[PDB]
């Protein structure tokens, strides 16, 4: 059938699909993400998204894990600088005690002392392995030098705030921020009529609007990290377009027509702007991507740049001259239309997956509390015009821009010099 | 009942040297999670009176009549704590159990 | 230190990812 | 007596002033900080000023240490980012010996890799207790932030560069940073004759000017670290005068007249035009200073603040706003007289002990290779004129600020908003 | 722990101090 | 006499299981700083050429004598090294009495 949608009086957003699928997947999506926390409960975020295996009021830490595993299903914590989304999924027969855990863990936590005081150890340990890749740290830094308050925070905890965190924190976060009016809960493989029975034993008590949180300021600036990496890695953004304008689609036809990564395996963009750019800056290994993140408020558009340490200065400048040839009208209506198949092949094959699918109709409820069928969004893509994606270019090449980059920085150019 | 109790208390002995009935109990692998489950101002006190307690037993003295526990004030604290121990411990054994 | 145990730059915004289940990474 | 300086035409600048007092005190000054460095040695200097026992071409380690201790002379190596010199102080009897000591670590390291091995582990600790004062930490990144190349460069070795330092880079940065025509070697204790009988040993063998210096861009910007200190630190500066001008004369009046220190214990530093301009608003506990580092090619000037968290805004904006008032003109001539006596009995007091008063002829020898009379100071530091102190303002005022912050930064403000 | 460890706001340049004498550390 | 030490050099076969002079000199505290010090590629090189040994002295058996380290071929290595920890040790020593 069709995905079918119920706003419940208390706020909370149901949306199903039963497609009688093998393995069905319920997954329960708050506003609750990173940006809510301010100077003196940072981190918070990264806790409570590792304390999801916890002692709830129903059921204990053992008793959840060894649910979960008897049944085989898993049960998953995906979070974003606005939204954290739990996640279960499992074979249809079991999906009633799966939600059980999920509505308890979400719902009524505990979040007892010795538990989080043996959790700090593995948010250290947490931090670490995901800022291994180094675009984890460029991209989180850049977050940081390119807002003031909201969007600035960090996805990860601190060094400092790893033992200060405490069950009071947690729970005023709970309180805060888990209420009914910022809650969707999507099932993929069930039945809506049990998402609203489980949505009255659960997900209902708490139906506050919560804590609304400040509005994300641009900052500009730039920090850069020298650390003897072999290679430089450099992003430099502007302020965007947010999520519910026809700007942001103008920005991604952008990103699309400049490098979003290269399709093919060790692929070379050979049509991407930004990358054919660079062999004229360089013949050596780089890789430069456009980096495009829209939350609600506020955007960030920009190039992402991998290179050596010795041609990092020209090889960004050789980027940053691309773009200005497409804030200067220099494009074709062929290449945006290969942009355009190119974006919307990527959003047909991310929700091709049933998880994908999940998040996507997850992410939609929150944000607009509507679901926009596939179809409707090509038209909506479609829409977006050249000349659209100029002005987006241009808004980057004029927009104050920020900047983060890590490695051996001799020759990697500064902001006023860029 | 209850003065018999305060006589048995009174013939037990523990509060001349300080002690709580919670600092008595025999640290088992149960009673020693309640114990590093405790806040560290109760571990404090606890550890104090225990060492307190162990000085007094050297001197072959006890406290003066006025520094003795009162049975009315003792405090259970390391049972809340300790409750939990058991629970989970069983329900983790009848898991495997069944 | 080890980073416990131990190239395509990012180009979207990252999302962790933690659970029950023992893998757990992050994505652009 | 009085110092006699004469540039022996190896380029090295030999004075004494040979007090006759029983401890004579003999260093040598040589451009040599991170300065001189570049972005592939960071480091390097940290490692040579604590490698002052490595056995040098001529003596063993133990040699040094042993002998040094026996005599009871010691060797000290101080160094800024603008210089360094190493010091050696003892008895009139054995300074022959302290010379033989002092001349074969600056002009014969072995630096043996083992030694320089066994050391690195030395340099984490300098780097890390150098940094329990967090203000250490602010200065540096203040001169980080500020500038893009070369007075950017740390005191203390970064962690990934520590592991990295090899005994060759070291031998490179002394045969090219080290050089005679930079160095000058000035001795209080000892007979003028001699010194230039034991460097023209020596010192005379470098010959060559040696690697360029790298000039200093200025770059602007801020830099903050949330780490949940208890106070606020914050340093606001701008680019100001260097070393040689009469600006830089002003600038130290428009200190003083600001607030450089309290002199008296427990004193609130009643006239500091700051801390009255802070202490007629904030009733919380505060320490605010005005900061000037002035390098020969460069300099910084601005204000410093430690405050609570919850005030460090509106603090740092009334010392910002003090400032401007004396941008605006509204200054009084009691208090420029004033500042003019503060900074005349500094700089006398600075001088009036040993070591102060051999560090500064040798920081005047490298710097304009003549000795300025205390007497000469004083009547140009009287040369500085209210205007001029107004002026030395305005550029502060005006210049683009660059912001070092650490602390619970929720309400400290940003340069755009400040 | 910064081996042995140890307010006043710093106004002027640092400057590095170390020796064969063992005191070793920084003033304003 | 050099033809001598050639016979020796033979005799003592120490050329045999494959190792070079420096590497049999007993490991006094000495000979222990000497090694240390050594450029990490030596030390790395003396621990294979050391192990082979072992593992040929278990098996009874000798490298091919073409194999054995030619007495010309035999480089001193922890020598020059040694020579200097000895000293320090000599110096430390009277600087002590």
């Amino acid at each position: 059938q069709d995905l079918e949608f119920t706003k419940l009086p208390n706020g909370l957003v149901i949306a199903s699909l039963e497609n009688y699928a093998p393995l069905s997947r319920i997954g329960l999506f708050v506003k609750a993400g990173s940006r809510y926390e301010d100077s003196n409960n940072l981190g918070t975020s990264h806790l409570l998204r590792l304390a999801s295996s916890l002692t709830t009021k129903g059921a204990s830490s053992f008793k959840i894990t060894r649910g979960i595993e008897a049944v085989g299903g898993k049960l998953s914590v995906t979070a974003t600088r606005e939204n954290m989304a739990y996640t279960v999924e499992g074979i249809r027969s079991d999906i009633e005690i799966l939600m059980e855990f999920l509505l308890n863990v979400t719902t009524a936590p505990e979040f007892r002392r010795w538990e989080v005081a043996a959790l700090r150890s593995q948010l250290k340990i947490d931090k670490a392995v995901a800022f291994q890749n180094s675009q984890t740290r460029i991209i989180e830094n850049l977050h940081d030098v390119a807002y003031k308050n909201a969007l600035a925070n960090p996805l990860y905890c601190p060094d400092y705030r790893m033992g200060k965190i405490t069950s009071e924190e947690l729970h005023y976060f709970v309180q805060n921020h888990f209420t009914s009016a910022r809650m969707a809960l999507v099932g993929l493989g069930v039945s809506h009529s049990v998402l609203k029975q489980v949505a009255e034993q659960f997900l209902n008590m708490r139906g506050g609007l919560g804590l609304a949180g400040a509005k994300a300021k641009y900052r500009g600036g730039e920090i850069r990290e020298q650390n003897g990496d072999n290679l430089v890695h450099a992003a430099i953004v502007a302020e965007s377009a947010a999520i519910g304008n026809a700007e942001a689609n103008a920005f991604s036809v952008l990103q699309h027509l400049l490098g979003a990564g290269p399709h093919i395996k060790r692929g070379n963009n050979t049509t991407s702007l930004l990358s054919q750019s660079v062999a004229k800056g360089s013949h050596q290994p780089f890789d430069v991507s456009a980096f495009n993140a829209s939350y609600s408020d506020s955007g960030l558009f920009g190039i992402y740049t991998i290179s050596q340490a010795a041609a990092a200065g020209e090889v960004i400048n050789a980027a940053y001259n691309q773009v200005k040839a497409v804030a200067q009208g220099n494009l074709s209506s062929a290449d945006v239309q290969a942009a355009k198949n190119k974006l919307k092949a990527g959003y047909l094959m991310s929700v091709e997956t049933s998880e994908g699918f999940l998040s996507e109709i997850g992410s939609q409820a929150l944000a607009a509390g509507s679901y926009m069928p596939p179809s409707t969004v090509l038209q909506q893509i479609d829409s977006v015009a050249d000349a659209d994606v100029v002005k987006a270019a241009k808004k980057f090449v004029s927009g104050k821009k920020s900047m983060a980059a890590s490695g051996n920085l001799g020759h990697t150019p500064f902001l006023d010099e860029l | 009942l209850d003065g018999f109790r305060k006589w048995y208390y009174n013939a037990a002995g523990f509060n001349k040297l300080g002690l709580m009935r919670d600092d008595t109990l025999h640290e088992t692998e149960d009673v020693k999670e309640a114990i590093r489950r405790l806040p560290e101002d109760l571990y404090n006190d606890r550890m104090f009176r225990i060492k307190r307690a162990l000085d007094l037993t050297m001197r072959h003295q006890i406290l003066p009549k006025d520094q003795w526990t009162k049975y009315e004030e003792d405090k259970f604290y390391l049972e809340p704590y300790l409750k939990e121990v058991i629970r989970e411990r069983k329900e983790r054994e009848e898991w495997a159990k069944k | 230190p080890v980073l416990d145990v131990k190239g395509q730059a990012a180009a979207r915004p990252l999302v962790a990812t933690v659970g029950l289940n023992v893998p757990a990474s992050v994505r652009f």
